[PDB]
């Protein structure tokens, strides 16, 4: 999507391996604020929107 | 009333206590008020600040 | 402690970071005292094939 009219996608009912994601060489910028990502594969959580 | 003097005592050294424990709900600028949420979401860095 | 990485992997030779080069290859403490310094090497370690 163009960043004036960027997509949300809803994320719920499934399980989240957020290790694909930070383990992976394909991203530049890498940059959570307030949480581990490597902490979040031991939370549960009720909204996510990427 | 009459033991009024007596039970001031009291009711003041239980407002002091009710005080304390409720002060554990405050965030004093953290993230959160509870000390396992923190250790759960932060790795040391900046979950000692 | 000398090595060599791809450029876009130089901000995870710092404290507190993830990746494949922290987690797996070269991991600095979260209280690192030291200098870390890195230049570009194409001239020197990169080939046409």
């Amino acid at each position: 999507a163009s960043v004036y009219a960027w997509n949300r996608k809803r994320i719920s009912n499934c399980v989240a391996d957020y290790s694909v994601l930070y383990n992976s060489a394909s991203f530049s910028t890498f940059k959570c604020y307030g949480v581990s990502p490597t902490k979040l594969n031991d939370l549960c959580f009720t909204n996510v929107y990427a | 009333s009459a033991l009024g003097k007596l039970q001031d005592v009291v009711n003041q050294n239980a407002q002091a206590l009710n005080t304390l424990v409720k002060q554990l709900s405050s965030n004093f600028g953290a993230i959160s008020s509870v000390l396992n949420d923190i250790l759960s979401r932060l790795d040391p860095p900046e979950a000692e600040v | 402690d000398s090595f060599v990485i791809r450029g876009d992997e130089v901000r995870q030779i710092a404290p507190g970071q993830t990746g494949k080069i922290a987690d797996y290859n070269y991991k600095l403490p979260d209280d690192f005292t030291g200098c870390v310094i890195a230049w570009n090497s194409n001239n020197l370690d990169s080939k046409v094939g």
